[PDB]
């Protein structure tokens, strides 16, 4: 459906087999789903048509809010409360967006597991690799801040991590 | 409807928080400066505060005193 982007939430082309009745005996599934169609799907469809025309009579729009970029906690003086406030709000918004990204990837993984059925272990390596990469990055960003987290604590954690990385690289170079 | 009739936009609370933070930070730095100024004035006594009285020199009598050597 157009209600969501197909690229963000991909699906395989959905190949389905064709009915191959090898016997002439009538299968009750076909007749029963036809009577279901007649007794259920049409009245629901007509009610939806009524509701959709009534909605089309009154059309109005809502907008997705755009947020400007502001200097982050690194370009903030040690006691300048206003810039720290701006940077903290921006960092919290980014944290929420990252959580939503991880949610999207997890939804992809769950859909793959259910869809591929008995061969999910092989036919879901792509989603597993994507989730592993995203999970590793998210953990590196936000794993251990705890309650009372902030942009300053995240910056300190990043500085410690990249100091360790610089030390390791220097040790490798001077090996 | 609820948002229109009961609440306001994020700008109001955002900028009110900005103003509140600015006031509170100024008050904090003022308190610290005031404590340091009090410490300095009480230590040296060269300020307007902690001025303890000394004898007024207008009480001294500057006249011959029945004896040349005071
Ligand atoms: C399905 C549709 C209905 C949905 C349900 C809605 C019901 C809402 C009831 C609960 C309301 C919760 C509180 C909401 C009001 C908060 C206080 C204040 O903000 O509201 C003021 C309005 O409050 C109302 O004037 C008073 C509400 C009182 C509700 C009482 C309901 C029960 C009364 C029962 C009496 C029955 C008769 C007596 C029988 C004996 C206007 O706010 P304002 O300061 O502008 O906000 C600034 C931002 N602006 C400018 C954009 C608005």
């Amino acid at each position: 459906p157009d209600s969501w982007d197909k690229d963000v939430y991909p699906e395989p082309p959905r190949r389905t087999p064709a009915p191959a009745p090898q016997t002439s005996l009538p299968n009750p599934v076909t007749y029963l789903t036809k009577i279901f169609d007649l007794l259920v799907d049409r009245p629901v469809t007509l009610a939806r048509e009524f509701i959709e025309q009534q909605h089309a009579k009154n059309r109005y729009y809502y907008y997705h809010r755009e947020f400007r970029r502001v200097p982050d906690i690194t370009e903030c003086e040690e006691k300048d409360i206003l810039c720290m406030f701006e940077a903290e709000m921006q960092w919290r918004r980014d944290y929420k967006v990252d959580q939503e990204i991880v949610n999207i990837i997890q939804e992809r993984l769950k859909a793959c597991q259910q869809r591929e059925g008995e061969s999910y272990r092989q036919n879901c390596a792509k989603e597993l690799e994507q989730f592993t990469q995203v999970s590793k990055a998210f953990q590196d960003r936000y794993s251990d801040l705890g309650a009372h987290y902030s942009a300053r604590k995240c910056l300190a954690k990043q500085k410690q991590r990249m100091l360790a990385e610089r030390k390791a690289a220097k040790e490798a170079a001077a090996a | 409807w609820i948002a229109r009739t009961f609440y306001d936009g994020p700008e109001k609370n955002y900028e009110k928080t900005m103003a509140i933070l600015q006031i509170e930070a100024e008050k904090a730095e003022l308190r610290l400066k005031e404590l340091e100024v009090r410490r300095l004035m009480r230590a040296r006594g060269d300020g307007p505060w902690y001025q303890y009285p000394t004898i007024d020199k207008a009480l001294i009598d500057h006249s011959p005193k029945t004896t040349p050597d005071n």
